[PDB]
RNA sequence: AAAAGUUACCACAGGGAUAACUGGCUUGUGGCAGCCAAGCGUUCAUAGCGACGUUGCUUUUUGAUCCUUCGAUGUCGGCUCUUCCUAUCAUUGAGACGCAGAAGUCUCAAAGUGUCGGAUUGUUCACCCGCCAAUAGGGAACGUGAGCUGGGUUUAGACCGUCGUGAGACAGGUUAGUUUUACCCUACUGAUGACUUGAUACUGCGACAGUAAUCCAACUUAGUACGAGAGGAACAGUUGGGUCGGAUACUUGGUAAAUGCGGCUAGCUGAAAAGCUAGUGCCGCGACGCUACCAUCCGUUGGAUUAUGACUGAACGCCUCUAAGUCAGAAUCCAUGCUGGAUAUGCAGUGUUAUUCACCGCCUCCUUUGUUUCAUGCAAUGAUACAGGCCUCUGGCCUGCUUCU
RNA sequence: UGGAUUAACGAGAUUCCCACUGUCCCUAUCUACUAUCUAGCGAAACCACAGCCAAGGGAACGGGCUUGGCAGAAUCAGCGG
RNA sequence: AUAACCGCAUCAGGUCUCCAAGGUUAGUAGCCUCUGGUCGAUAGAAUAAGGUAGAUAAGGGAAGUCGGCAAAAUAGAUCCG
RNA sequence: GUGGUAGUAGCAAAUAUUCAAAUGAGAACUUUGAAGACUGAAGUGGAGAAGGGUUCCAUGUGAACAGCAAUUGGACAUGGG
RNA sequence: GUAAGCAGAACUGGCGAUGAGGGAUGCUCCUAACGCUUGGUUAAGGUGCCAAAAUGCUCGCUCAUCAGAUACCAUAAAAGGUGUUGGUUCAUAU
RNA sequence: ACCCGAAAGAUGGUGAACUAUGCCUGAGUAGAAUGAAGUCAGGGCCUGAUGGAGGUUCGUAGCGAUACUGACGUGCAAAUCGUUCGUCAAACUUGGGUAUAGGGGCGAAAGACUAAUCGAACCAUCUAGUAGCUGGUUUCUUCCGAAGUUUCUCUCA
C-alpha cells in the first residue's frame, strides 16, 4: 500500500556513511584551477578556532534595512602564520596525479618535528638530520625536475601552536597548492618561502567569501531522534525515541536510506562566509573608526575554553579546532558578495556587561582591600 | 514581503480584539500564506493576515469566518538592531477580504511590522511600539 | 437401521481430499487507452467531441477457481518510516485551439522536486470548513502487531428488538472484556583489527559507491503590450518568504543534584553560631555545558542530449528538419562540488631506520634448499587510410608475421 | 416478558463548556537505577544442514537449484527487514 | 516469618491475638525523633544510544487521540455567599 | 549421557555505608571501637496461637550448602538444655 | 462457462512406478528407455565465447532515440506508415 | 492381535487446611463533617441554644481491586510490584469449633466455588477400553511386477 500523506526525507542521503572521519583537520579535497594569468599565490589556511561574539556593522543594501545598524554573530579565528616548509611536485598520469618528488628546507623547527613522532619524550630526535648534511652539500638536481614535467605544485606548509594557548606544540603539517602562471615561477616563489613566516595578509582580505573547512563537534553515539531528526513516538509499550518500521516485507532486507542509531558529529565537512575583518597581533584591534577606545579582541575572563595574542582573522567544529580555510572555487558576485562591509563596534565584554576591565574599575569605585 | 518573525499563535489560539466593530475575542482559523508540512500547525506572527471566528461579541458578528491581521504578540522576537522586543498581550483587528481595518480606531499599541505593511492601521494607531 | 433440536461453556481424532487472508491461473464486473464516422460544434464529421458498432491493455475493484498452507504464515483501520511505479494534480521546456489579452481545454518529452491544517465516523471510502503552486492515482504478503495502538471485527458477562414451544439464533443494534520471547544467523547502523617485494612515521592520489536543493510572493518592468471596452501579461533587474538539508551557541529562550548563592516549613543537636534528615524538603535567581524556526549562519558551474523548432540538401528539373551531412535545446542525464574510500585484501612521494662483536642493510662473485598454471628461438617498437595508402619517391611497392631476421 | 416519569446516589454509558496542562505544534535538558566495562558467579528456549542478493522456472512469494550480480581473517555495541 | 510456617527455595506473596513514647497536627493521616532493633539485599570503574521510575519547560492551550488516556490544575482553616 | 547457544541472559525494589585495630593461610563481607544512616511504636520492637520439631545453647571444622566471598551460619560434627 | 495452471467425458499414449541426452532452468514436450565396461556410429539438438563442434561456405531481406533471435513457452490485436524490398493490373517517360 | 494415541463410559473409595453457605463461641474497626426526634428559654407558630438519630458523607487500620489496557511477562511471583482507586460501625471484617460430598454439595446466580483440578472433583480398578483417523514398522543381492476402473454397500477419508 501507498503511504497514506506524501512527507518528504528526514535527513539528506548526500552525507553517508555518518561516522567519525580519520582526521583531526579538515582535508581540503578540490583546489581551485589555475590561471596561467595572475602572480602566483597560496589557495588556503590554517588556524584555531576561538570564540564568538557579535558586531554592529552598517548595511548597504533598497531593503528596508538599508542604512540601518545590524547586530551580527561573528567568529574569531586564531591564525598565527604558517612557517613554509618545503615544495610537492605532481604528475599527471592517466591514474590520476602522482607525486614526483618532495623536496624540503635546511633547518626545520622542533614546533615541526614533533609531527613526525609519536613519543618525542623518548625519542633522540633525528628526523631531518641526514638530510641537513645532503642538503649543506642543495636540491637543483631535484627542482629541475618540477621545472621539466609536472602540471601541479604545492607548497608544504605547517602551524605554530607553541604561540596559541592550546596546550600543543605538535604543529600541523598541511599541503598547499599554488595559483598562478608559469611553472618555473610557481617553484622560485616557494623556493624564496623556505624558513619564512607567512602571514595572514598575504593570503586573504576584508570582504572576501571563504570556504571553510572542519570536523563538526562530537556528540558520540546518538538515537534516530536527536541523529537524523524524526518524529517522536506518542507516549507506546518497549518505548518511543525510535522509529516503529523499519521496513516493508519485501525486499527481505533492511535498506541503507531507512535511518538507524549510531554515530554523531565528529563528522568532516561550508562555503561563501564572508570575511569581516583581517587583525594584528602586533593594541587597537577592536578599535575602529566610530568608538576610538583602545582594545584587544580578546574578550574580558578570556574567550571561555583563552587569550589570542597572535593575527587573526574575523568572518560571518568545537573551540580548539584546526579549521582550513581555502579560496573561493570561482570568484562570484552577487550583491550579497561584493558588499561595502563598514564595523562600527567590536563586543569584547558569564554575562558581560563592561566592554574593558578598567571600565568596571571606575563603576564599582575603591573597592575592600 | 515580510521579514521572519517568530511564530507566536498557532491555528487554536484565542486573542483579543482591538477595534471598535464590538468583537471582544478573536479565535484563529488558518493564516494565508501557509504551505505544507504533515503534522505542523499553522501559526501567525506579527503584522500578517490570517482567518478567524469571534466567540464573543456582536451577534451579527459571531460564526462567520473573517479576516483579520494581528498586532501585537507575546512570543519574542528579534529585531536587527539585537534586541528582543515582546508584548504584554496578543491582539489583532477585524479586517475586510481586501485587507483594509473595518473598523476605524485601534486601541493598544501596535508593532512596527503592522504599521510598516499596513497604511491604514499605521495611521489611526495611538503609538507603535 | 426403528430415530428431533441446540452449544458463543465446549471436547477429541483428523483434514489443505474442504471454506473464511495473501500469492497463482482467468478478467465477466470494475478501471484505462485505441479503430470507423451518423450527428453536435452559427457555417465546418475530426480545435474540442462522438452515437450505432468494433479491437486491446491492466490487476489499484469485485467475482470465478481451489494449486500452496489447518503438529497455526498473528484476520480491518490509524500512527510511524522507507522505497518504487506513471495511467502527471502542480513545477520545467515545447506543440495545437472555436489562443486578441487574461483565463483555460487538448497533446508530447517529463517521476528531478512537491502533494498540507481541521469538524463528524473504528472506519477504508465519503462529506464539509480552510489554506495552497497543487492539495494526482497506485504498489511493495490488500507494505508495516517479537514496531505501537486495540476504536472495529471474532470467545466467555449483560441489555433491547425480530425468530424459535424451548435450549438457543441473527452478514440486527448495545456496553464490559490479557496483545508473550531476540541473548541465535543474516540484513541494516555505528565501532576496533591480523596480513600483502621489511619496520615505523608524515603528506597524498581517487577507482568505486552515495548525493541536494526545490517552490512561491512582493517591488519595478506597467495600468505598458493586446483590446470596441471591461480587464490585463512576460523576460532581464531588486527584495523577501515557504519546505528541505548541513553547521553553530555571540545574543534571546529552555534545562539545574557546580545541591553555586539567598529565602522559608517540620524535626534534631542545652542555646547562639554552624548545619543535618524530609530518597531533589520546598520557592527566587543561577555561570559552564548541552540545546530550539523558541536563537544565528550557509546551501556550487560545465558538457552531451529529449520533446520541439530550424539550417543545407537530394531521392522526385520543383518542394522537403532527413535520406548523407550539421545547429539550437529542458525542473532531464553525466560530470563538477559535497560524503565515504578496512567501498580498489588499489597506487605514489618523503623522513628516520635498533650503542659499536650486534644484530642490520645495499652491490657484485659462488654454493644449500623450496616456490611457480605453467623454458626449449616460448623473437620481431612508425603512424594512418580502405571509393585509397606507403616510401629507398622522374621510379618502385600493396593482393598478409603465408614474411624478415 | 411491566409502560411513562423521577430528587438523591454511581471506580456505570455518552455530548458540550470553563479552568488546567509537554496530549500536541516540537522537541530539549537534568536525576537515580540500568544497559556498558572489570572481579567473582552463571542459566534457558531453540537447533535437518546452514546462513549476501536479482530474475527464472518450480507444490504457482528459494538460504541451497539454473543464468547473472559477486566474494578477503577475527571481533565489540546496537537494531528489529 | 523480606531465612525456622505454607507457597518445590534462605521466594518483593500469604497467615489469628495483645502492649504501643516525643514534636508538628483535628488526627493511631503524612513528616522528623527517644527506648528497643537493624545496616541482612555481590562489589569496583565509566556516565553512550535505548529503557525503568522521577523532575522542568518560552509562545499557543486538546489543534494530539477512537476517547483529555496520562499529567497538570483544585485542596487546610476562618469570614462572606 | 553430551553439545552449540555462552563465560552470553543476567545477579539493578525495600535510601548506606565508611575508618581503624584484633583474629586468620586468606578480610569490601567475622568480631570490637569511632563516626554516619534507616526502622519511626496499627514498628523491621517485646510476648503467645496455628504450623514446624531440636532449628535453642556451647565448643570445634576437611568438603558441600548459604546464586560474589566467608575466619561467619538456621550448614557440618561432638556435647548440653 | 466470459474465461481459468476451472469442472465433466471419448480414443490412444505418457507421468504416477523412470533414470540418461536435449528444451538455460522445469514430475507430464523432444530423442530414447538403464546389468558392469573398451572401441566405433548416430538421435533429438547444435557449432562467436561461457560450451564439445563453422567467426565454414553460398544466395536474399532487415538499421530499431525500447531491433530481433528457435515448437509445448512463459502474451499481443484492430488500424496505420511516400521506411525499404519485391510482386499484380490499368493509364500517359511520369 | 504389528507398535504408540483419544473425547468418553461404569464400579468402589478419599477430600470443606483453599473456597461456597448455615450454626456455636471469641475478637476487631483513629480523627473530622452533617445535625433527626426529645427537652429548655425568650418573642406572637417564629428565633436561639440543648441534644446526638442515620444499611448518612470525608478519611486511618482492616476488607476490596477502577484506571494506567504502567512495571514485570524463560518474573521476586503458575497473578507479583508501583502510582491511582472502592468501602470503612454496617446486608461489615475475622480466628477456633461444628454441619453439608460428586449428577451430590453449596450458590445476593458468574455455570461461580467444592485443596493451582469443575458445562460434573480427585484416587484406584474394569483397561493394553474402542478408532473406517495420524505417526512409525529394523539385513543384501537375484527374478517377475500393478492399480486409482466394474457392480452392491447409512457407501463418498
Amino acid at each position: 500500500s501507498h503511504r497514506k500523506f506524501e512527507r518528504p526525507r528526514h535527513g539528506s542521503l548526500g552525507f553517508l556513511p555518518r561516522k567519525r572521519c580519520k582526521r583531526h583537520r579538515g582535508k581540503v579535497k578540490a583546489f581551485p584551477k589555475d590561471d596561467p594569468s595572475k602572480p602566483p599565490h597560496l589557495t588556503a589556511f590554517m588556524g584555531y578556532k576561538a570564540g564568538m561574539t557579535h558586531v554592529v556593522r552598517e548595511l548597504d543594501k533598497g531593503s528596508k534595512l538599508h542604512k540601518k545598524e545590524i547586530v551580527e554573530a561573528v567568529t574569531v579565528v586564531d591564525t598565527p602564520p604558517m612557517v613554509c616548509v618545503g615544495v610537492v611536485g605532481y604528475i599527471e598520469t592517466p591514474r590520476g596525479l602522482r607525486a614526483l618528488v618532495t623536496v624540503w628546507a635546511g633547518h626545520l623547527s622542533d614546533e615541526c618535528k614533533r609531527r613526525f613522532y609519536k613519543n618525542w619524550y623518548k625519542s633522540k630526535r633525528k628526523a631531518f638530520t641526514k638530510y641537513a648534511k645532503r642538503y649543506g652539500d642543495k636540491m637543483e638536481a631535484e627542482l629541475t625536475r618540477m621545472k621539466n614535467y609536472c602540471s601541479v605544485i604545492r607548497a608544504i606548509c605547517h602551524t605554530q601552536p607553541s604561540k596559541t594557548p592550546i596546550g600543543s606544540k605538535k604543529a600541523h603539517v598541511m599541503e598547499i597548492q599554488v595559483n598562478g602562471g608559469s611553472i618555473a615561477e610557481k617553484v622560485d616563489f616557494c623556493t624564496k618561502m623556505f624558513e619564512t613566516a607567512v602571514p595572514v595578509k598575504a593570503v586573504f582580505t576584508e570582504g572576501e567569501m571563504i570556504d571553510v573547512i572542519g570536523v563538526t563537534k562530537g556528540h558520540g553515539v546518538k538515537g534516530v531522534v536527536s541523529r537524523w531528526g524524526v518524529t517522536r513516538l506518542p507516549r507506546t509499550h518497549r518505548g518511543l525515541r525510535k522509529i516503529a518500521c523499519i521496513g516493508a516485507w519485501h525486499p527481505a532486507r533492511v535498506q541503507f536510506q531507512v535511518p538507524r542509531h549510531g554515530q554523531k558529529g565528529y563528522f568532516h565537512r561550508e562555503m561563501n562566509k564572508k570575511v569581516y575583518r583581517v587583525g594584528n597581533g602586533a593594541p587597537r584591534n577592536a578599535t575602529t573608526e566610530s568608538d576610538l577606545t583602545e582594545k584587544r579582541i580578546t574578550p574580558m575572563g578570556g574567550f571561555p575554553h583563552g587569550t589570542v595574542n597572535n593575527d587573526f582573522l574575523l568572518l560571518k567544529g568545537c573551540k580548539k579546532r584546526p579549521i582550513t580555510f581555502r579560496k573561493t572555487l570561482v570568484p562570484r558576485t552577487t550583491r550579497r558578495a561584493l558588499e561595502p562591509v563598514n564595523l562600527k563596534f567590536i563586543d569584547t565584554s558569564g554575562h558581560g556587561r563592561f566592554q574593558t576591565s578598567e571600565e568596571k574599575a571606575k563603576f564599582y569605585g575603591p573597592l575592600k582591600s | 514581503s515580510k521579514m521572519r518573525v517568530t511564530l507566536g499563535l498557532p491555528v487554536g489560539a484565542l486573542i483579543n480584539c482591538c477595534d471598535n466593530s464590538g468583537a471582544k475575542n478573536l479565535y484563529i482559523i488558518a493564516v494565508k500564506g501557509w504551505g505544507s508540512c504533515l503534522n505542523r500547525l499553522p501559526a501567525c506572527s506579527l503584522g500578517d493576515l490570517v482567518l478567524a471566528t469571534v466567540k464573543k461579541g456582536k451577534p451579527d458578528l459571531r460564526k462567520k469566518v473573517h479576516m483579520a491581521i494581528i498586532v501585537r504578540q507575546r512570543r519574542a522576537w528579534r529585531r536587527a538592531e539585537g534586541y528582543f522586543i515582546y508584548f504584554e498581550d496578543n491582539a489583532g483587528v477585524v479586517a475586510n477580504n481586501k485587507g483594509e481595518m473595518k473598523g476605524s480606531a485601534v486601541t493598544g499599541p501596535v508593532g512596527k511590522e503592522c504599521a510598516e505593511l499596513w497604511p491604514k492601521i499605521s495611521a489611526a494607531a495611538t503609538a507603535i511600539c
